């Protein structure tokens, strides 16, 4: 009784996704470290130049 | 005047009026501060200079 | 000092052939900074081909010293 | 604005290394010019047609290297040290 | 009141040599009678400016990469 | 020796980045400023991938 | 003379700009210079790696063997290299090392040499290879400004640290051997003094 | 130049060079994101210029500031709705590729949805 | 600076002129090749001077610190 | 002195060998660096070795 | 939140790996699911909760809601079982 | 007597093999050759040698140094020093005062002939250049040979009792010695210490 409605809603969402053919990972999906893309921490600010104005 | 003294003219100290005027000036400054040296009075070419928009509130 | 020189030569060869593979796969571009999966696969294939060629060269040289010395 | 950085032996070795790199570069240049690196040539053989080009390259390098180096040194006219 | 080392002077000369070689190769500045044409001079100026920008950017990038690996 | 290796790495990176960025020879712009950084990052990533594949077991 | 604020601002703006210039000159040279810290200053707490964590952690010690085995280079055990080619070299009374690349060997040798780190003044180094800077003050001034930048004029210690970091990165990302990584564990904290009216965070 | 002219020029250049000297000072404990590229900056500026070009006739014709303020507030709410998404995605973006994708999405969303909404509200006014 | 630097400069210039002269035709050495090499050396020196001037001028005009006209 | 000279000669020979091999590989490999003929690469390497051997005495000198 | 190029499509990979004749395959083809409305239908469906959770976990592994549901259901099973045994 | 010592250099100098593998039992009583610089501090442990009262003298020996300062031009941050205690020898009680603070234990090792070696080692971080151009980077190295030994423990029946507060020591307490001298390499210091051995003079 506790989990039936929740399971039915999850299954309905899954079936709707399948019918729409949306096989991509849904929102709020967090992959492990292996599949997580590294973050580029190297940033080079542009050279300063006096404004012509 | 943009911010009339009549808001707190009853008070001779003008502390609330000063606070309000500075708040309004800072609201204008948060918009127009970083363009002061590019398209306003602080341009190198002083000939084609435009007055800072927040001058009156300042 | 011989071990140090060998390590230095190995690292230099690694860098040179990595640059060669990058140039041949055209992974160097200015539009973004992230190498796509296809470009990564091209780099891996180039590295594999270089490794196979070096292995074959070493094997044949060991089998027969065809060099004129 | 030349300064005394290296010693005599170190300077000679640096010159030798530079000459070695120049030799490698000239080898590559002459090979490219003579077109002895094609995808339609097999075997470790050098035809007389390519050998003539190689000999011409060697003669040109031998005749021109010293003269060009002397001319470049004269043009640069770097000041002495101390 | 600034001081410069022989290593830094040599590095600057090396940057100049690299820029000269690249610009000459790209602009074919050797195709003349010892006098640079106006088009060749303009191309060399543009290439020199590009090389200066590129070398400054490259030095900054290498320094930042080293610092990132450091901390 | 290690300093020489790093210097060679940096010089090769600069050469291969410039040959791609300055292909048209047009004067660099603020966008080219970041395009050079992008090419350098791609070069470093490609070197990392190539070396890792070379040192992969078997 | 009409003292309307907008037209009065014409006279006021130049004087305000002069006062701002004086204030900013004072702020840069003394206030900000003394109060602020550059290059992401932080406090580092080091920790030693304990024997509990050192259990089967360093399975490789001879990086040279791995480099020889896996590097894409021709086998170095061949005896041909002894006399493969002949060169006219002599007077080699001391051990000499070979640096690769046709453009970086000179820089590497200059870095290695000690006499190359002697400081020289502009009035002594105002002579480029082909261009003379003593009669081109404008070019001389540009040269001085160019050398003012610290990126193009850095100390030997900074250059050595940069080279060490680059070599560590190369080795770690190529061989994936932890012996090149730092043995110490560093915990970094920004201990920024917020009790200052000159520099504020975001 | 004269002394006064030199002083004024020095003041102008020093006022403009604030960024040059503030760059050197950086904080360690900082959440650092990848800045949006200059090309995407220019594209977004062009999109905003197109929106202003669309809006100029109605606002110029209007004579009461209240209606102009209402239009500005509505368009600002609409634009800030997408600005929140752009900031959230850029801050989480882990590469210039992700930053460019977010900026392209933002500018396309402007060019289509904001243009449609601006035309609709201007016609209503 | 050290004379090895000048030697490297000479090596670079010689390689460039050899490429420019023989890379196209690759013929036998002649008397006119001497004049061609001299002309190439002069042109390369002029190009080096021009690029050095532009490089130094740009990197000097790039702002470094707050302007002080005194 | 003799040992140092031999070491320098060995280093030069190894560097020349590697550089010529790299040049041949770069000139020969095609199709995005995915295809190459090992025998043709070896032939190119031998030919470049011969050319460099003939060029070395002319260019490498102490003056 | 995941950009299209950063999405690994693990759900699509699992769908491809699945067999030919599958209920998920039919749903993808266009079969529609309707929850039972009769008491008998609900009673029958009551026993299918475990299978639905397992297949949803296999499809959308690493999904926040699915992972939280799995954790909560496992903890509830453990707690109820131990309470009943006590 | 076989006289086949092991040279601890490179990565071992930073992570000694016995500490690395927790094999002090296997490494005990082995000739180990180390290179580094000593510290000024000295520790005395009561002991009798050849039936004569005296003190064993122990000194820190920095086998590796690591630099973790990227703001070199701003602050002169202290490095992380990995060191081990080394027994300098034995001295009579009456001649304890003769031990000079920061004494010259062994002459510095001759500088390497190779020029490329005049660079900060990738593992140890030392630079054997006699005159390093960077003053902060200057460091003098000396070579020593010793025997790795196991730390002792409290033993009342053996008359080995230590009063730390009163400065009375009868057994080598590597943990306490490292704590008092404030050495970063506490784990290795507790793991083992080396006893310098020299040919018969």
């Amino acid at each position: 009784q506790k989990y039936y409605t929740h399971m039915e809603h999850l299954w309905t969402v899954h079936v709707n996704r399948l019918n729409q053919k949306i096989l991509e990972d849904p929102l709020y999906t967090f992959y492990p470290q292996e599949l997580n893309v590294p973050k580029h921490n190297i940033i080079v600010p542009t050279i300063f130049r006096d404004t012509p104005q | 005047t943009v911010v009339p003294t009549q808001t707190f003219y009853q008070m001779q100290d003008y502390y609330m009026l000063c606070g309000l005027r500075f708040e309004r000036w800072f609201r204008c400054d948060l918009v127009y501060h970083d363009q002061r040296h590019t398209k306003f009075d602080q341009v190198k070419n002083q000939k084609n200079y435009k007055t800072y928009p927040c001058y009156r509130e300042y | 000092s011989d071990k140090r020189k060998i390590q230095h030569e190995g690292i230099i060869a690694l860098i040179n052939y990595s640059t060669l593979c990058a140039q041949k796969c055209d992974v160097l571009k200015g539009h973004d900074d992230k190498i796509t999966d296809t470009e990564e696969q091209c780099l891996r294939v180039c590295a594999e081909k270089i490794r196979q060629t070096f292995e074959f060269t070493n094997d044949i040289y060991l089998k027969n010293p065809n060099l004129t010395k | 604005s030349t300064r005394k950085i290296f010693d005599s032996e170190e300077q000679s070795f640096i010159r030798l290394v530079d000459k070695f790199y120049l030799g490698l570069s000239l080898t590559k240049l002459c090979a490219q010019s003579c077109n002895l690196l094609r995808n339609d040539i097999s075997g470790s053989a050098l035809t007389q047609k390519e050998k003539d080009c190689l000999s011409i390259c060697y003669n040109n390098i031998e005749k021109t290297q010293s003269a060009f180096y002397a001319k470049v040194k004269t043009t640069m006219n770097l000041p002495a040290v101390e | 009141d600034t001081e410069v080392s022989n290593h830094n002077y040599t590095q600057a000369v090396a940057y100049l040599n690299r820029a000269t070689s690249s610009c000459v190769k790209k602009c074919d500045s050797l195709n003349n009678n010892g006098s640079l044409s106006s088009k060749q001079e303009s191309c060399l100026k543009t290439c020199a400016e590009n090389h200066a920008i590129a070398t400054k950017i490259h030095a900054e990038y290498i320094r930042k990469l080293a610092e990132s690996k450091y901390l | 020796m290690e300093q020489n290796t790093t210097q060679v790495f940096s010089d090769l990176a600069y050469k291969v980045c410039f040959k791609v960025i300055n292909d048209k020879n047009k004067p660099f712009v603020l966008h080219d400023e970041q395009r050079l950084a992008n090419c350098l990052t791609r070069y470093v990533e490609a070197f990392n991938v190539t070396s890792e594949y070379f040192f992969r077991e078997r | 003379t009409f003292g309307e604020l907008q037209t009065a601002d014409d006279y006021l703006h130049v004087l305000q700009l002069r006062s701002q210039n004086k204030w900013v000159k004072n702020y840069w040279n003394r206030s900000l210079q003394e109060t602020g810290k550059t290059n992401k200053a932080h406090v580092i707490s080091p920790q030693e790696q304990l024997r509990l964590s050192l259990i089967n952690q360093y399975k490789s010690l001879n990086l040279s063997s791995s480099i020889k085995h896996n590097a894409p280079f021709i086998n170095r055990d061949l005896y041909v290299f002894d006399d493969l080619f002949s060169y006219n070299l002599g007077d080699i009374t001391t051990k000499k090392s070979l640096f690769n690349d046709k453009n970086s060997f000179l820089t590497s040798y200059s870095y290695l040499n000690n006499n190359s780190w002697n400081n020289n003044e502009f009035d002594l180094i105002d002579n480029l290879p082909f261009t003379t800077l003593f009669d081109n003050n404008d070019l001389f001034n540009n040269y001085k400004s160019f050398f003012q930048d610290s990126i193009f004029n850095s100390p030997k210690k900074q250059l050595s640290s940069d080279s060490k970091q680059l070599f560590k990165h190369i080795i770690y990302r190529s061989i994936k051997n932890n012996i090149i990584q730092d043995y110490t564990k560093l915990v970094k904290h920004e201990d920024f003094d917020e009790y200052s009216r000159w520099i504020k965070r975001s | 130049m004269d002394t006064i002219q030199k002083m004024n020029y020095e003041a102008t250049v020093n006022m403009g060079r604030q960024d040059l000297i503030t760059r050197e000072y950086t904080f360690y404990s900082d959440y650092e994101f990848i800045p949006i590229q200059e090309d995407r900056k220019q594209q977004m500026e062009d999109a905003l210029n197109n929106l202003h070009k669309i809006i100029h006739p109605t606002v110029t014709q209007l004579k009461k500031k209240a209606n102009v303020q209402e239009i500005q507030d509505r368009v600002f709410r609409k634009l800030q709705g997408w600005e929140g998404e752009l900031n959230t995605c850029v801050f989480s973006a882990k590469n210039v590729r992700d930053s460019n994708f977010c900026a392209d999405r933002f500018t396309n969303r402007i060019n289509t949805e904001g243009v449609e909404f601006v035309k609709q509200i201007l016609r209503e006014y | 600076m050290d004379p090895v630097l000048g030697d490297v400069i000479a090596t670079r210039i010689y390689k460039a002129c050899f490429k420019h002269v023989y890379g196209k035709n690759m013929k036998a050495y002649s008397e006119k090749d001497e004049a061609k090499f001299d002309q190439c050396l002069t042109s390369y020196v002029e190009s080096y001077k021009s690029v050095t001037n532009h490089f130094i001028t740009y990197l000097g005009q790039l702002p470094k610190k707050g302007l002080s006209l005194d | 002195e003799d040992n140092y000279a031999a070491d320098v000669q060995r280093q030069f020979n190894r560097t020349a060998f590697d550089s010529l091999y790299k040049i041949c590989y770069n000139s020969l490999v095609q199709k995005n660096g995915s295809t190459i003929d090992f025998q043709k690469q070896i032939d190119c390497h031998q030919r470049l070795i011969q050319v460099f051997a003939k060029i070395a005495p002319i260019v490498v000198k102490v003056e | 939140m995941i950009l299209p190029h950063n999405n690994r499509q693990l759900a699509r990979q699992y769908f491809d790996s699945l067999p030919e004749n599958d209920i998920n395959r039919k749903y993808y083809e266009g079969l529609k699911y309707e929850t039972p409305k009769t008491f008998f239908g609900r009673f029958l469906n009551q026993f299918n909760i475990d299978a639905k959770l397992d297949t949803l976990s296999k499809f959308y592994t690493y999904q926040k809601t699915i992972r939280a549901t799995q954790a909560e259901l496992q903890e509830d099973r453990k707690s109820y079982l131990t309470n009943s045994l006590l | 007597a076989k006289d086949q010592p092991f040279d601890v250099d490179g990565f071992d100098a930073k992570v000694y093999p016995w500490v690395r593998e927790n094999n002090v039992n296997d490494w005990e009583y082995k000739l180990v050759k180390m290179r580094g610089y000593f510290k000024d501090q000295r520790f005395f442990v009561r002991r009798k040698r050849d039936g004569k009262e005296g003190f064993l003298v122990f000194a820190p020996f920095v086998t590796a140094v690591e630099r973790v300062n990227h703001r070199l031009k701003q602050k002169d941050l202290l490095p992380v020093e990995y060191s081990v205690f080394v027994n300098l020898g034995w001295v009579p009680v009456e001649n304890k005062k003769d031990v000079e603070l920061g004494g010259e234990v062994c002459p510095p090792m001759d500088a390497p002939t190779d020029s490329t070696l005049f660079v900060n080692d990738t593992f140890t971080g030392f630079n054997p250049d006699p005159a390093n151009p960077e003053d902060t980077e200057q460091v003098t190295l000396t070579e020593i040979t010793g025997i790795v030994r196991r730390g002792e423990q409290q033993d009342i029946l053996a008359r080995r009792r230590n009063w730390n507060k009163e400065g009375i020591y009868n057994w080598v307490d590597l943990d306490y010695m490292g704590k008092i001298f404030r050495l970063f390499n506490l784990d290795a210091i507790n793991t083992a210490y080396i006893e310098r051995v020299v040919p018969s003079f």
